[PDB]
C-alpha cells in the first residue's frame, strides 16, 4: 500500500494530532476576555490588582491569567496599538466577554467614553459578544459630587429632569445625590446598550473602585451567565 | 378482543406513514450536528435510530392485530419482532432521559460542561445504555413466546394470564426501571434547568417562558405517551401478585390501545426534537 | 548532537545483557531509533527498530524473539534487552537516529558503538566490487545492485549510502539515492535506476578512504550489503 | 511639514506612462502565451494531478 | 506657507490626474471583448486539512508546491503535506493572536506575527529535531499584518502603524523603513524579481515600493474603503487589490492607472484574500459571505465559486505549479481545490 517511511510519517502525524487534542482540552477550558478603556480609566489598576490577588518595550498586547473557582480566564489588553480599532478588533469576535472600563468621575471625557462604547456595541464583528462595563472610580465620583464645585447639569442638561429609578440599591449608606449621579451615568450607558441589542448580546453594569477585590468574582458571574445563555441556544432550548 | 381489528391497526398505519420519513429527517438533522462537535446530536441520532427500528418492526404487529390477534410468520420471527419492538420502546425513554440530563448539566454548569471530548463520553454512555437494555430484554427473548389458546387467537410473546409470579416480577421491574427512572431523571433535570436560569440577568420574560413550556411539557408528552401502557402493565402485575379471567377480559383492549399510544412517541420525538428546535429545522 | 551507548563486554553463551543508549543534544522523543550491528570484520546488519511514541517495534528474523527494544523518553535513553546470546551475536552495536516526515533524512546520526563478545523474502543488496584501489585526485564510481526494485509508487527510491572511516562509526552520505546529507561535501553524488545504483566521488581526497555501505529502506528488514573498500 | 509631501508627489509625477491599450494588450498576451501550463484554467487529466 | 504648500500639492495632484487621463485611450474591457470566455470552472475539494482549534487567518504555500503553513488564533502554525494530509510540524507560538505567516522560498524558515508587533522567524531544519525561534524582529509600533521572505536573510513586514519595513535577519535591525501610508497597512506582495513590492493600506491606497532605494514609486487610489488583500500579476507588471467595498481592482504599474474592477450586485461583503493563477487568467478572491469567487481576470466575468466553508474565507493561496488552490477560513479548516 504505502512504504515504510510513509507509514512512519503517518505515525508522526498521529502523534501530532494527539498533542493537538491535549491542547484542545486546555483551550476550551479557558475563557478569553478583552479589556478596553481609556488612559484615565483605571484598567491598569484593575489588571494589576487582579494579577496580584490571583496568581518587551513596544509590545502590542499584554496577557493576564487569573482563576476564579478553578476556572481559567485570559484577559488581553492592547498595549502599543494606534488610535484606530476597526481592524484588530475582528480578532476578538470569539471571546467570552469584553470588559469596558470607564472613568465615572470625569464629566469632560464621559461623552467620549459613551461614543467608544457605542462603537464597541454596534461593531459588526462584536455581535454576540457581551460587555461587562465597569463604571470605575466611584469614590472620586462620590467626593466630587459631595464637594459641589463641579456640576453635572452643565455637561448633561438632561440630568436635572432625571430621577433615581425605583430599582436602585444604594447599599453602604450614601447620600441620595451620589446615588442619583451614578445611576444616571449607568443609565446613559445602558440606554446605548438596549437601543440596538436585538437580544443577541447583553450588557452587565458594575460600580467599581480600583481597590475593589471583588472584580474577578464579578467577571466570573457574568461569564457564567453568558455561557449559560449560549448553551441555551446550542442545546436547542431557545 | 374486537377493537384491535381497527384501532391499533390505524395508529400503526399513521406511524408507518408519517414517523418513518420524519424519523429519517430527524436522523439526518442529528447527524448534521454531530459533525459540529455537539454531544446532544449523538443522543438524538440514537433516539431516531431506535424510533426507526421500532417503526420498521411495527407492521408485522399491524398484521398481527388487524387479523384478530393471530401469528403466522413463524415461532422464530415473533421472538425477533417482539425483541426489537420492546427494546426500542425502552431505549427511546432512556435517550430522552439522557438528552434531559445533558441539557441540565450544560445549562446549570456552563463553565464546567461538557469540555473534554464530549462525543466520546456520550458515545460510551449510548453504547452502555444499548447493552443494558439488550440484557434486560434477553430474558424475555429466552422464551416459549408463541402461545396457543383455546379461544382461537394464538398470541406470540404475550400471555393471558401471566406465568407464576416470574413474568409478574419481571414486568414490575421493567416498569420501575425503564420508566419513572428515566422519566423521573428527565423531569428532575428539566425542573433543575428551569430553576437554574432563575437569576440570569440576560434572559428576558419572553425567552424564559418558551424554556418553561419546553421543560414542563416535553416530559409531559413523554409521560402522556409512555404512561398508560406501563400503568396498565403494573396494574396487571400487581393484581397477579396481590381476579380471574374477568379482569384481563376487561382491560385487554385498554392494554393493546395503550401499546399503540406508547408507540405514538415516534412522531413526537422527531417533531419535538427537530422541528420544534430552531437549529435543526 | 551525540549518542553514547554502553553495556558491552564478554558474555558467556546463553546469558543475557542489556545495552543502553544515552542521548543528549537533540529532541529524542521525536526520533525513531535503530540498533545496527557489525561482526568483528564483516558488514553492517540491522537489528531492531522502535518508533517515536513507542508505537511500532520491528526486529530482524535472526533476533525476533530473543531481543526486545525499548525507550525511556523522560530519562532520554534507549535500551536493547537481550536473552540467550549465541555466538553469532559478537558484534559492535550502533545506536542510530532516524526521523520520518516529508523531506527528512533518516539514519543521519550514529553513535560510537559498543563492542560485545560472546565466548565459544527479504531484499538482497549486493556490492560486487569488494575492493577498489584509488589515488588522491581521481574519480571513483562505487556500485550497488538490488534484488527487488527500490522505486516506489511515491516516486522515491529508498537507497542509502554510508561511509565508515577506519575508526569511527558510519556517517550518512546520501539518502534516497540523490540527496546529500547535511555536512557532506558536494564531491559526493548518487544515481541509479531502480535496481542498479552508483555513488560517485568527484575529486577524491585522503579523508574519503573507508568502507562504503548501501542500504534499502523500502521494507523491513533493512538489508545492507558487504560494502566496497576504498584504499 | 508638507514639503516632504510636495517633493514626493513631484517625484511621483515625473515618470513615463505607457498607453493603457499597450498595457492591456501585454497582459492579454501573457495570459494567452502561458495558457497551456495552467492546471486551474485547463484542467489536467486525472492521472497527472497529485490530488486524484 | 502651509496654504501655499497645499495649493502646490493640489496642483501637482491635478497634473497627475490629467497625465493618467491622457494615457487612458482604451479600457481593458474594450480590447478584451473579442477573446473567448473561460467558461464555467468547477473546482472540487480534494483534501480537507483538519486540526486547527480556532479560526485560521493566514496560510502560505511552499515553493515545492506540496508543503503548506497555516496560522490560527489558537496559537499554532501547522505545516501540512498537502498530498497526503499529514501534519509535518506543529509550532506553538508565544502570542496566540497571530494573523500572518510566510514560508521561506528555500524552505528552511517560516515567519509569523500578529498583535504582538513581532515578526518571529522559525528554523525548520536544525540538527536537533525540533523547530526553534531563530529570531524575534521587534521595532514595529503596531500589529504585523503581513510578512514575506525575500531570501533566507531578508524579510518584508507590513504593520498596523502606517509603515512597512525590510529587515536583516542575522542582525535584527531594520535595514529600510518605508513610510507614506496614512492608515493601517493590511497586505503586501513581493514582485517575481523581489526588487519591488506593493502594499495596500486602510487609507484606500496602494503603493509600489523600491526595496533597494527605499522610496515610493507610485500611489494607486481607486478604492472606496480599506484594502485587505493584494497580489502581483505573475508578469510583475500588474497587481490586484481586494477591498471592503466588495470590489476587486486590477492596477498597472506602467500605465499607473486602474484597468478593470471586479464587482457584482449580489456581492456586498468585503474581499479578504486575492490571488492569481499561473497564467493570470483567473483572479481568485475570498469573501466574507463564506465563499470564494473565481473571476476571469481579463473579462470581469465571474467564472466559478468555491463554496464549501461554513465561515468567512480569511486566506487563499495558489500553488507555484498551478495545480491547486488552498482556502483557509474561520471554521478552522483548510481545503485544497482542483
Amino acid at each position: 500500500t504505502l512504504s515504510a517511511e510513509d507509514k512512519a510519517a503517518v505515525e508522526r502525524s498521529k502523534m501530532i494530532e494527539k498533542q493537538l487534542q491535549k491542547d484542545k482540552q486546555v483551550y476550551r477550558a479557558t475563557h478569553r476576555l478583552l479589556l478596553l478603556g481609556a488612559d484615565n480609566s483605571g484598567k491598569s489598576t484593575i489588571v494589576k490588582q487582579m494579577r496580584i490577588y490571583h496568581v518587551v518595550k513596544t509590545s502590542g498586547i499584554f496577557e493576564t491569567k487569573f482563576q476564579v473557582d478553578k476556572v481559567n480566564f485570559h484577559m488581553f489588553d492592547v498595549g502599543a496599538q494606534r488610535d484606530e480599532r476597526r481592524k484588530w478588533i475582528q480578532c476578538f469576535n470569539d471571546v467570552t466577554a469584553i470588559i469596558f472600563v470607564v472613568d465615572s468621575s470625569d464629566y469632560a471625557r464621559l461623552q467620549e467614553a459613551l461614543n467608544d462604547f457605542k462603537s464597541i456595541w454596534n461593531n459588526r464583528w462584536l455581535r454576540t459578544i457581551s460587555v461587562i462595563l465597569f463604571l470605575n472610580k466611584q469614590d472620586l465620583l462620590a467626593e466630587k459630587v459631595l464637594a459641589g464645585k463641579s456640576k453635572i447639569e452643565d455637561y448633561f442638561p438632561e440630568f436635572a429632569r432625571y430621577t433615581t429609578p425605583e430599582d436602585a440599591t444604594p447599599e453602604p449608606g450614601e447620600d441620595p445625590r451620589v446615588t442619583r449621579a451614578k445611576y444616571f451615568i449607568r443609565d446613559e450607558f445602558l440606554r446605548i446598550s438596549t437601543a440596538s441589542g436585538d437580544g443577541r448580546h447583553y450588557c452587565y453594569p458594575h460600580f467599581t473602585c480600583s481597590v475593589d477585590t471583588e472584580n474577578a468574582r464579578r467577571i466570573f458571574n457574568d461569564c457564567r451567565d453568558i455561557i449559560q445563555r449560549m448553551h441555551l441556544r446550542q442545546y436547542e432550548l431557545l | 378482543s374486537g377493537l384491535d381489528s381497527v384501532l391499533p391497526p390505524s395508529l400503526y398505519a399513521l406511524v408507518f406513514t408519517l414517523g418513518l420519513p420524519a424519523n429519517l429527517l430527524a436522523l439526518w438533522a442529528a447527524w448534521l450536528q454531530v459533525r459540529k462537535g455537539r454531544e446532544l446530536g449523538v443522543y438524538l441520532l440514537n433516539l431516531s435510530l431506535s424510533d426507526l427500528l421500532l417503526i420498521c418492526a411495527l407492521p408485522p404487529w399491524t398484521d398481527y392485530y388487524l387479523r384478530r390477534d393471530v401469528w403466522g410468520y413463524g415461532p422464530g420471527a415473533c421472538r425477533l419482532f417482539g425483541f426489537v419492538f420492546y427494546t426500542n420502546l425502552y431505549v427511546g425513554a432512556a435517550f430522552l432521559s439522557c438528552v434531559s440530563a445533558d441539557r441540565y448539566l450544560a445549562v446549570a454548569h456552563p463553565l464546567r460542561f461538557p469540555g473534554a471530548r464530549p462525543i466520546r463520553s456520550a458515545a460510551a454512555v449510548s453504547a452502555l445504555i444499548w447493552m443494558l437494555e439488550l440484557a434486560a430484554n434477553a430474558p424475555p427473548l429466552l422464551a416459549e413466546a408463541i402461545h396457543r389458546d383455546r379461544y382461537n387467537h394464538t398470541f406470540c410473546y404475550e400471555s393471558y394470564p401471566l406465568s407464576g409470579r416470574g413474568a409478574a416480577l419481571a414486568n414490575v421491574g421493567r416498569v420501575l426501571a425503564g420508566f419513572l427512572l428515566p422519566w423521573g431523571v428527565m423531569m428532575l433535570c428539566y425542573a433543575g434547568l428551569l430553576r437554574a436560569l432563575r437569576g440570569s440577568a440576560s434572559c428576558e420574560q419572553r425567552e424564559r417562558r418558551r424554556v418553561r413550556r419546553l421543560a414542563l411539557g416535553l416530559p409531559c408528552v413523554a409521560l402522556l405517551c409512555y404512561g398508560p401502557y406501563h400503568a396498565l402493565l403494573l396494574l396487571r402485575s400487581l393484581v397477579f401478585l396481590v381476579g380471574g379471567c374477568a379482569l384481563e377480559e376487561r382491560l385487554f383492549p385498554a392494554y393493546h390501545a395503550s401499546l399503540a399510544l406508547a408507540t405514538l412517541n415516534c412522531l413526537a420525538d422527531p417533531a419535538l426534537y427537530c422541528l420544534a428546535c430552531p437549529g435543526a429545522r | 548532537v551525540q549518542l553514547v551507548e554502553s553495556g558491552g563486554g564478554l558474555v558467556q553463551p546463553g546469558g543475557s545483557r542489556k545495552l543502553s543508549c544515552s542521548a543528549s543534544g537533540f529532541a529524542f522523543s521525536s526520533f525513531g531509533m535503530h540498533w545496527v550491528r557489525q561482526a568483528p570484520e564483516k558488514g553492517l546488519e540491522w537489528v531492531a527498530y522502535i518508533s517515536s511514541g513507542s508505537g511500532t517495534i520491528y526486529y530482524a528474523d535472526t533476533v525476533k524473539g530473543r531481543f526486545t527494544i525499548s525507550r525511556d523518553d523522560p530519562k532520554n535513553t534507549l535500551f536493547l534487552q537481550m536473552t540467550s546470546l549465541r555466538s553469532e551475536d559478537t558484534a559492535m552495536y550502533y545506536c542510530v537516529r532516524s526521523i520520518y516526515y516529508y523531506g527528512s533524512s533518516p539514519f543521519d546520526f550514529w553513535g560510537q558503538g559498543t563492542t560485545l563478545t560472546v565466548s565459544s523474502s527479504d531484499i538482497v543488496m549486493t556490492q560486487a566490487t569488494s575492493s577498489v584501489p584509488v589515488t588522491p585526485g581521481e574519480s571513483v564510481s562505487i556500485s550497488c545492485r538490488s534484488s527487488k526494485s527500490l522505486l516506489h509508487s511515491n516516486g522515491n527510491t529508498y537507497l542509502y549510502w554510508f561511509l565508515q572511516r577506519p575508526g569511527q562509526s558510519p556517517q550518512l552520505l546520501i539518502y534516497r539515492m540523490s540527496n546529500l546529507a547535511s555536512g557532506v561535501p558536494d564531491r559526493f553524488s548518487g544515481s541509479g535506476s531502480g535496481t542498479a545504483f552508483t555513488l560517485t566521488i568527484s575529486r577524491l581526497e585522503a579523508e574519503d578512504v573507508g568502507v562504503y555501505y548501501c542500504m534499502q529502506h523500502l521494507e523491513y528488514p533493512l538489508t545492507f550489503g558487504a560494502g566496497t573498500k576504498l584504499e | 511639514q508638507a514639503r516632504k509631501l510636495v517633493e514626493q508627489l513631484k517625484m511621483e509625477a515625473n515618470i513615463d506612462r505607457i498607453k493603457v491599450s499597450k498595457a492591456a494588450a501585454d497582459l492579454m498576451a501573457y495570459c494567452e502565451a502561458h495558457a497551456k501550463e495552467d492546471p486551474l484554467l485547463t484542467p489536467v487529466p486525472a492521472s497527472e494531478n497529485p490530488f486524484r | 506657507e502651509l496654504d501655499q504648500l497645499r495649493q502646490e500639492a493640489e496642483q501637482l495632484k491635478n497634473q497627475i490626474r490629467d497625465a493618467r487621463k491622457a494615457c487612458a485611450d482604451a479600457t481593458l474591457s474594450q480590447i478584451t471583448n473579442n477573446i473567448d470566455p473561460v467558461g464555467r470552472i468547477q473546482m472540487r475539494t480534494r483534501r480537507t486539512l483538519r486540526g486547527h482549534l480556532a479560526k485560521i487567518y493566514a496560510m502560505h504555500w511552499g515553493t515545492d508546491s506540496r508543503l503548506l503553513v497555516s496560522a490560527s488564533q489558537d496559537g499554532k502554525l501547522i505545516i501540512w503535506d498537502s498530498y497526503t494530509t499529514n501534519k509535518v510540524h506543529a509550532i506553538p507560538l508565544r502570542s496566540s493572536w497571530v494573523m500572518t505567516c510566510a514560508y521561506a522560498p528555500s524552505g528552511n524558515y517560516v515567519a509569523c506575527g500578529g498583535l504582538d508587533n513581532i515578526c518571529s522567524i522559525y528554523n525548520l531544519k536544525t540538527r536537533e529535531g525540533n523547530v526553534r525561534v531563530s529570531r524575534e524582529l521587534a521595532g514595529h509600533t503596531g500589529y504585523l499584518s503581513c510578512c514575506r521572505f525575500l531570501d533566507d536573510n531578508q524579510i518584508v513586514t507590513s504593520s498596523g502603524d502606517t509603515t512597512c519595513a525590510l529587515w536583516d535577519i542575522e542582525t535584527g535591525q531594520q535595514t529600510t523603513t518605508f513610510t507614506g501610508h496614512t492608515g493601517d497597512v493590511m497586505s503586501l506582495s513581493l514582485a517575481p524579481d523581489t526588487r519591488l513590492f506593493v502594499s495596500g493600506a486602510c487609507d484606500a491606497s496602494a503603493k509600489l515600493w523600491d526595496v533597494r532605494e527605499g522610496m515610493c514609486r507610485q500611489t494607486f487610489t481607486g478604492h472606496e474603503s480599506d484594502i485587505n488583500a493584494i497580489c502581483f500579476f505573475p508578469n510583475g507588471n500588474a497587481f490586484a487589490t481586494g477591498s471592503d467595498d466588495a470590489t476587486c481592482r486590477l492596477f498597472d504599474l506602467r500605465a499607473d492607472q486602474e484597468l478593470m474592477t471586479y464587482s457584482h450586485d449580489n456581492i456586498i461583503c468585503g474581499i479578504t484574500s486575492v490571488s492569481f493563477s499561473k497564467s493570470g487568467r483567473l483572479l481568485l478572491a475570498g469573501y466574507d459571505d463564506f465563499n470564494c469567487n473565481v473571476w476571469d481576470a481579463l473579462k470581469a466575468d465571474r467564472a466559478g465559486v468555491l463554496a464549501g466553508h461554513d465561515n468567512r474565507v480569511s486566506c487563499l493561496g495558489v500553488t507555484d505549479d498551478g495545480m491547486a488552490v488552498a482556502t483557509g477560513s474561520w471554521d478552522s479548516f483548510l481545503k485544497i481545490w482542483n
